[PDB]
């Protein structure tokens, strides 16, 4: 189910760029988009592998739920990109509750915040909207 | 238009070390994942090395693993590869390409690694007959060979050069004629070596 | 590591025909493939993209279909440009990998070669190594044997062949195959002999000399 999203998703966790830029290219992505998807990378690596881990374990929870391209999945996304801090840490907390996570939750969340403007948070939505309604998804 | 133009091809010794450019222009350098890929004489294309659009990853061929160094200089839109340690299995035409599966591809640069020094060739004499010269222990390619200065080019045929055990190069080059025009006419080859400003006429009869 | 295999590596056609080249990755790829023509002394240039989507500026006689581990790219009705080589590639994930080409060729009747051989001359023998080198001039298919004996030992490990392309007047090949030995060792044999069998031929072709002539 919507294998395109999750290779993406996973070559911006696992923090290498070179295999991101090969995903990106898989999904058209234009220039801005690109640079938007780069940021997000960049909190994962700057935030070390545990980061990528953590996060591994939230998404998999979240796509393996009763509510379970899923809607619980799209919305994760969307808040950890254009929600608060505090609501994405309480939607990932009805998910899983464990202090580590959450702990790692806001301190992504924090960076990306920190680190995108909201040109780049508009068009890592814009790229994801491609990617939801594309027939391979 | 979307240009690459590489440069710092050249003759090395094995052992020794070379480092190609490719300025790039036409789109933004800094977007999008840059690639060598190589191309040895008649074999096939080999992908030798990668490196992202801000320079921060990586990735190269087993054989080349270690030894050679990609990067690039995102201001200046110009991308880069230190190759060490080269071997006769290096000799290649390196050509700098965009993106994941090429659209844009440089001209290319040749890169030839041997022991030997530059030296001109020599040239040996060879119903309807044949007669040629052999073209031997030169190096680096090419040669370019002429017949009767380009009075002849009528069923000439100049062969692919083999690299010899010596390090040193060797083609031949024949023509066909009719049997009753040997004594009564001159056959002469011109054998051109550009790299060692060498040029051999010699004259070929039964 | 993915690997590509490319099949045929060689086939010969001519103007109108289908021409079908496939590609096989030894793991999946998805629809990540590309295709690439290349002419002699010029870079590669991209047809195909995304297994089957045409690069603009290609002609529409060029298709690509596949999925996973099987690709094919076909040529409906091939013109005289088309004759070149041409290159899978997967960009599926690094390395990144090419298939081993393959050449299409002009298809003609089959052709004997004009076997000729030539004797070392007096003045290489003088700098001290002995090149006899044998000719096979005009020729169809490539594929031919060319066997060296010198006083009937057959001979091998010490020649070297080189083949043209084919030839732009009557899409013929030309092969020279060059034995090469020391002043020394040639003057301790007499007769020098290339044994030629080709497709063409119904029997085996030899040509041969005495040194002293
Ligand atoms: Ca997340």
């Amino acid at each position: 189910t919507c294998p395109i999203f999750y290779d993406v998703f996973f070559a911006v966790a696992n923090g290498n760029e070179l295999l991101l830029d090969l995903s990106l290219t898989k999904v058209a992505a234009t220039e801005p988009e690109r640079t938007a998807m780069k940021k997000i990378q960049d909190c994962y690596v700057e935030n070390g592998l545990i980061s990528r881990v953590l996060d591994g374990l939230v998404m998999t929870t979240i796509s393996s739920s009763k509510d379970c391209i899923c809607p619980a999945v799209k919305r994760d996304v969307d808040l950890f990109l254009t929600g608060t801090p505090d609501e994405y840490v309480e939607q990932v907390a009805q998910y899983k509750a464990l202090p580590v996570v959450l702990e790692n939750a806001r301190i992504l969340k924090n960076c990306v915040d920190a680190k995108m403007t909201e040109e780049d948070k508009e068009n890592a939505l814009s790229l994801l909207d491609k990617i939801y309604t594309s027939p391979l998804c | 238009e979307v240009q690459l133009v590489e440069s710092g091809g050249g003759l090395v010794q094995p052992g020794g070390s070379l480092r190609l450019s490719c300025a790039a222009s036409g789109f933004t350098f800094s977007s999008y994942a840059m690639s060598w890929v190589r191309q040895a004489p008649g074999k096939g294309l080999e992908w030798v090395s990668a490196i992202s659009g801000r320079g921060y990853n990586a990735d190269y061929a087993d054989s080349v693993k270690g030894r050679f160094t990609i990067s690039r200089d995102n201001s200046k839109n110009t991308l880069y590869l230190q190759m060490n340690s080269l071997r006769a299995e290096d000799t290649a035409v390196y050509y700098c390409a965009k993106l994941e599966y090429f659209d844009y591809w440089g001209q290319g640069t040749l890169v030839t690694v041997s022991s030997a020094s530059t030296k001109g060739p020599s040239v040996f004499p060879l119903s309807t007959a044949a007669l040629g010269c052999l073209v031997k222990d030169y190096f680096p390619e090419p040669v370019t060979v002429s017949w009767n200065s380009g009075a002849l080019t009528s069923g000439v045929h100049t062969f692919p050069a083999v690299l010899q055990s010596s390090g040193l190069y060797s083609l031949s080059s024949v023509v066909t004629v009719p049997s009753s025009s040997l004594g009564t006419k001159t056959y002469t080859c011109n054998v051109d070596h550009k790299p060692s400003n060498t040029k051999v006429d010699k004259r070929v009869e039964s | 590591d993915i690997q590509m295999t490319q099949s045929p590596s060689t086939l010969s056609a001519s103007v109108g025909d289908r021409v079908t080249i496939t590609c096989r990755a030894s793991q999946s790829i998805s629809s990540w493939l590309a295709w690439y023509q290349q002419k002699p002394g010029k870079a590669p240039k991209l047809l195909i993209y995304k297994a089957s989507s045409l690069e603009s500026g290609v002609p529409s006689r060029f298709s690509g279909s596949g999925s996973g581990t099987d690709f094919t790219l076909t040529i409906s009705s091939l013109r005289p440009e088309d004759f070149a080589t041409y290159y899978c590639q997967q960009y599926n994930s690094y390395p990144l990998t090419f298939g081993g080409g393959t050449k299409v060729e002009i298809k003609r009747t089959v052709a004997a070669p004009s076997v000729f051989i030539f004797p070392p001359s007096d003045e290489q023998l003088k700098s001290g190594t002995a090149s006899v080198v044998c000719l096979l001039n005009n020729f169809y298919p490539r594929e031919a044997k060319v066997q060296w004996k010198v006083d009937n030992a057959l001979q091998s490990g010490n020649s070297q062949e080189s083949v043209t392309e084919q030839d732009s007047k009557d899409s013929t090949y030309s092969l020279s195959s060059t034995l090469t030995l020391s002043k020394a060792d040639y003057e301790k044999h007499k007769v020098y002999a290339c044994e030629v069998t080709h497709q063409g031929l119904s029997s085996p072709v030899t040509k041969s000399f005495n040194r002293g002539e």
